[PDB]
């Protein structure tokens, strides 16, 4: 705008929380669909839904990770990453069924003398590969669901040989997007790139995507967030540079059906 | 209103440029692909386009019958000590790789299904006896129904299950199935479990396979030779061809780049290096 | 109940629209053949999923 | 009768 | 069939207060329970039952 | 003598009512296929066979 | 039988129903060919005593 | 109604819960005011409120108590009794401010050969008297707030003489309504009587009452439920009869302001 | 009714007989069909029918049975139970063909201190299993 | 001719 407005400068406000950014590269709405509540024509459980609105549809900041020259990549699953986040998590565990959309805001600032590019991908149904060459589809629920902490990618597939006490976890090789497909094609998924010379952040607005109108949030993750270094971090001449990546996510238009007593999962 | 078989856009003639408009420059960080056509960066002539995307429509891409399984049955002598072999197959597109890979370009799909059955038989022993023409029973057993234990037990009565009686030597059998899913679309990928492990409950009790939803989704096909035992043993195979028709697909995905290892997205050590050596400055 | 449609005619004989006729014999839609009369859509939801509409002649970033 | 197209 | 992916949940009955009888009254009694479907109920994909069979 | 009826269309192609055609070839009705154009009735003769009509919000006994 | 629907005993939302009882109609329930018997016949040599 | 309807037979439905009764004595709406949400004209915190609706405004059943010939009486405070009740409690502890109305349903059935009458009273600001004759206004928060469990009345004031480690609790004498006023006048408070020959229950609908439009639910109780035997339990000839009293309470029109991290109170 | 009428209190009158009850739980009309005479459109024997009316369509009381803690259940077949009942039985045995509907009234009173529940079922074609 | 439905 001649009166100053820009694609790089944004303000997002949800509930009692506001995010500002002065170096954005626009924002992505996945598949062109903004989050919406479940319509009567597509409805399936007949009971009155719980809709927490501002108590849950607000910005939750997960633990900050660290990007270095050794970093192969990071991944998170939704709703899992948010399972312990305030009243969203509480509503999630008290109901059999729940659906939700999300605003994902990835934060990474550095300096005009740093280099590197992070690919931020939102994958519908991000099924990852496990660590075993003797048995298949065998990753434990505990290992499959890291919560807020997330998981990381590896540059090398290294098979769990302990047949007596199997690790039962994922072994996500980075150039294969941890699922057997090549990373260069992951751009067909909703994404943005944090290229440090261009932008401090990535913002992805995600619709609820599923083959059902509503489902078990505790048994099933709808979206996976994968962040991988497309171009490695570099700075001036320092052999070991580091810059933080902070992840802030807001549930959007979430509703819950099937109220009963709280689910207490075996997470270890 | 754009039909699949409509012609693509004409190339418009384009002249020289000395402008502040910059089509060639962009920023992929945004998540968008730059929508450029040749006239944006070079001088072009006028071409009247006649090409069409008719054969790459989702229907057209899948409009072909693919082999999803091979079933083996036989009809032995009465005197043999081994049971007469009837076949049981759990229905899926995942036992073979080709159609599976095409469907996995997408996360979700809806379609009606056409199944065509090719049946071949041969003699097993360097014998000289013969058999009369065989009739085959292909019975669909939906999850819940009694699975056959013997080639001739009561289940083969099929009072409620659909069955095809196929006469050997006739045109291959064919049936259609509607969209039978208990979801609004078939999930080609399910990032979840069918059970919640509960704290209070035994570790063994809350356990289930990753990515697996119903332990029996669609049931099985049970196939047998209806003819009684002949002195000469005959072995037969039933090849099943599946064609997705009236198909719709959602959420595109990258194709499988390394060999499949089982029903899930798992990959096996040693199969992970698909790409060949080629140098950066070599044409 | 016959359905009559146009063929997109490729190689022409030395011989005006050519048609073909279709009749459905079964009550269930699943039994029906594939029409192949399909539609095309714009790739935008994949190629341009950005909140602020892009103009290709303008600076993508501003 | 004939549904044309 | 029993399948965790399509599990329906739990029905349970409890005493809210307690059953109270006077004297000269039986202190034990029975309740009977009935089930039926509401008008929004439907079934599909016809199949054979396991509840009847014919060995030989 | 052709009979033309609507199909209840389930899974749609990316491709308006769809019809199917039926002609009876035989003089005897027994030779005919099953129409499947069937009717539904109210369960009352089984679920509510009581002489005095019940109002669900009211006390069943009074 | 008490003709109740969920809205009589719980708070409900508005759902537009699409399910049908088409496959449980008396025709549909029986619209399948069932095996009712197996008959055995044969054609022997002329010379047999049976 | 000529078509069967009666003041004794009621059905109450809130959320996924329904109460039936065949022996009621009508029901009371306290001060003639049905519960309502806070109006814009009376509003005070400016932030968007959280309104949990069906997730919290439903019937919670507290632990059953036992009425005997020795029973002097029972008391509960609201919202305190409901502090651990599902999503109502969670919403209560995540927000600084909250307001709520209540449907109170007291349950007590017996037999045509039993006798006794329970006075069920709903008291606005039910400040009770403490156990000390040396210090005043000194009942600890822990003792003042029994949660679901409630407290009991006593027929005798017995002063805490341990001056070195004071008990710091209430000593509510029954004929003085535990506060220095005579029980026979407690009928100016919203009430019902469960007289066993007449009714199995009492139902009181309570508006939010306070000198403020909204307040701290954790620091302040708005209503007290007091249940006292106006006429002692009696049966046939049994020297020691017993019948249960079950208390079921539903929050109504509750809204919450001031969202932050959860309050974790020192309750012991 | 505000003027006293109730689903629990009924009076039934057929022929020279009347039944009263003060504790009924409404009454059932099987399959929603009240008994009717055979219509000309559904008729089959061509001869003029005998219709005994009040002489047979009246209340016959069969022998009283006794319910105890050992009681497993009781059964009756119609028209068989009524074969020796006055002019109904006589008309039944003089004619090759006959049709009839029935009002069945089961009677069992006790006291506010008794318990128990009898299921009373009317089964069309109640073929029972034999002892062999 | 065509009895439609
Ligand atoms: C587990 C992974 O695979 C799938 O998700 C997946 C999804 C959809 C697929 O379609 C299978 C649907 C099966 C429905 C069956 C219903 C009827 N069938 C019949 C019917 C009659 C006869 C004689 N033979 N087969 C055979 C197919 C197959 C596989
Ligand atoms: C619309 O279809 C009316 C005209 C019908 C023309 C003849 C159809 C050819 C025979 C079809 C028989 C029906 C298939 C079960
Ligand atoms: C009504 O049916 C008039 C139109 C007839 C159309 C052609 C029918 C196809 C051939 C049927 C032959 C008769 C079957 C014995």
């Amino acid at each position: 705008e001649a009166c100053g407005y820009s694609d790089r400068v944004l303000q997002l406000t949800l509930g009692n929380s506001t995010i500002t950014t002065q170096e954005a590269a626009n924002s992505v709405v996945a598949y062109g669909r903004w989050p919406e509540y479940l319509r009567d024509s597509e409805a399936n459980p007949v009971d009155q839904p719980t809709e927490p609105d501002v108590a849950a549809c607000r910005f939750y900041t997960l633990d900050t990770v660290s990007w270095t020259k050794e970093s192969r990549g990071w991944w998170w699953k939704l709703p899992d990453a948010l399972r312990d986040m305030g009243l969203f998590g509480q509503n999630m565990y008290y109901h059999y069924l729940g659906r939700s959309g999300y605003t994902v805001h990835v934060q990474c600032n550095a300096s005009k003398f740093h280099q590197g590019a992070l690919g931020v991908f939102a994958v519908p149904e991000m099924c990852l590969a496990g660590d075993s060459n003797t048995t298949t589809m065998h990753t434990s629920y505990q290992n499959a669901n890291p919560g807020e902490k997330g998981g990381t990618f590896t540059g090398t597939f290294t098979p769990d040989n302990n047949q007596t006490s199997p690790a039962r976890r994922f072994c996500p090789v980075d150039y294969l997007l941890g699922n057997g497909t090549l990373l260069g094609n992951a751009f067909v998924f909703p994404h943005q790139i944090i290229n440090l010379r261009t932008n401090n952040c990535a913002t992805l607005v995600l619709p609820y995507v599923n083959s059902l109108s509503i489902d078990s949030m505790v048994k099933h993750n709808n979206w996976g967030i994968a962040i991988l270094p497309l171009a490695p971090l570099n700075f001036a001449s320092e052999s070991s540079p580091e810059i933080p990546i902070t992840l802030t996510i807001a549930p959007m238009c979430c509703e819950f059906n099937g109220l009963r007593n709280i689910t207490l999962p075996r997470l270890q | 209103a754009a039909t699949s078989r409509d012609a693509l856009p004409n190339t418009e003639a384009s002249g020289p440029t000395h402008s502040k408009e910059i089509p060639a420059l962009t920023a992929v960080e945004t998540g968008a692909t730059n929508p450029l056509v040749p006239s944006d960066t070079v001088q072009t002539r006028h071409v009247v386009q006649h090409r069409s995307r008719s054969e790459s429509s989702i229907e057209s891409f899948f409009a072909r019958g693919a082999c999803v399984t091979i079933m083996t049955v036989d009809n032995p002598a009465s005197t043999t000590n081994k049971d007469k072999l009837f076949a049981v197959w759990k229905i899926t597109y995942k036992d073979t790789v080709q159609l599976r890979r095409k469907l996995e370009f997408f996360t979700y799909s809806r379609f009606d299904m056409e199944l065509t059955f090719v049946v071949t038989a041969n003699f097993t022993e360097t014998n000289n006896g013969h058999a009369l023409n065989q009739v085959y029973q292909i019975m669909y057993v939906p999850p819940g129904a009694p699975v056959p234990e013997k080639w001739d037990d009561y289940t083969w009565q099929t009072s409620s299950n659909p069955s095809i009686f196929y006469t050997y030597g006739t045109a291959p059998a064919r049936i259609s199935v509607p969209y039978v899913g208990i979801s609004n679309a078939y999930s080609h990928f399910y990032d979840g479990f069918s059970k919640v492990p509960l704290k209070d409950q035994s570790a063994a009790l809350g356990d289930s396979l990753y990515g697996a939803a119903s332990l029996n989704d669609f049931g099985i096909l049970a196939v047998r030779v209806v003819n009684d035992h002949n002195p000469t043993k005959v072995t037969s195979k039933i090849r099943v061809y599946l064609k997705p028709k009236h198909i719709r697909v959602w959420c595109p995905r990258p194709p499988r780049a390394v060999a499949y290892y089982g029903p899930g997205v798992d990959y096996k050590d040693g199969t992970l290096t698909p790409l060949s050596t080629k140098d950066l400055t070599t044409y | 109940g016959a359905q009559v449609s146009s063929q997109k005619v490729g190689a022409h004989e030395n011989s005006s629209t050519i048609n073909y006729t279709t009749i459905n014999y079964y009550r269930d839609s699943a039994s029906n053949a594939a029409s192949k009369q399909d539609f095309s859509q714009d790739p935008s939801k994949f190629t341009e999923p950005i909140k602020d509409v892009l103009i290709k002649t303008a600076p993508m970033l501003n | 009768g004939s549904s044309s197209t | 069939i029993d399948d965790s992916f399509t599990e329906g949940g739990y029905i349970s009955v409890f005493y809210q207060t307690r059953i109270v009888v006077p004297l000269s009254t039986p202190r034990e009694m029975d309740i009977l329970g009935f089930v039926s479907a509401c008008n929004d109920f439907s079934v599909r994909l016809l199949r054979d039952t396991t509840h009847i069979e014919q060995k030989a």
